[PDB]
């Protein structure tokens, strides 16, 4: 009492199988990227600007060292 | 049927010029692909140690 056993699908078939392009967007805007860079150059621009002058100000008060020293 | 694989043509509104403008400036899509690869660098090998290992085979 033996019966046809066969390689076939299961009762019902099988699963749907994707097969679109699934492509996402995963992004922001435009405006906000470009909010953000520009808000990370005047950030920039003004430590830069505070530590260029103290910079400055301390070269002055070497060549003041300077100065005194040179007689 | 048919389909066509290349035959969209680009919405003009101010905010996607600016989208589009700020993909081409800001490289969006390379930073994409990039962390693609990023995804690979840690996910698993599939590399087999032969020859202690051995690929799979049938009668
Ligand atoms: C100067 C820097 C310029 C950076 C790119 C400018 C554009 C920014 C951008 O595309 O932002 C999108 C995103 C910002 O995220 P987002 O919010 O715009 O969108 C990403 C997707 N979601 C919404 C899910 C978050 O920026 C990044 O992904 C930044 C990573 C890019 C890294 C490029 C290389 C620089 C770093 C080198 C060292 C890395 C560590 C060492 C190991 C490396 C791996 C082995
Ligand atoms: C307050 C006022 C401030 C004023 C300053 C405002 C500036 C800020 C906004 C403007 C910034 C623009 C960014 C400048 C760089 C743009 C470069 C560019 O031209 O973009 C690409 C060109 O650049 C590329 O294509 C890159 C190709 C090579 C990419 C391979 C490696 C890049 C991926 C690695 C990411 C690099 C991350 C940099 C990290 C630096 C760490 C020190 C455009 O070329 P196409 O798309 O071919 O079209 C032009 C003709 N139709």
């Amino acid at each position: 009492a033996s019966k046809v056993k066969q390689d076939m699908p299961p009762p019902g078939g099988y699963g749907p199988i994707d097969y679109k392009r699934n492509l996402p967007r995963r992004g922001l805007s435009g405006y906000s990227m470009f909010a953000v860079g520009i808000g990370t150059l005047l950030f920039g621009y003004w430590s830069m600007m505070k530590w260029n002058r103290e910079r400055r100000r301390l070269q002055i008060e070497d060549f003041e060292a300077r100065i005194a020293l040179m007689p | 049927t048919y389909k066509f694989v290349n035959m969209r043509e680009p919405s003009m509104d101010m905010k996607s010029v600016t989208d589009r403008a700020a993909q081409t400036l800001l490289w969006t899509e390379l930073v994409r692909g990039l962390g693609m690869t990023l995804s690979y660098l840690f996910r698993e090998p599939a590399t087999i140690n032969y020859p202690f290992e051995k690929g799979p085979l049938s009668p």
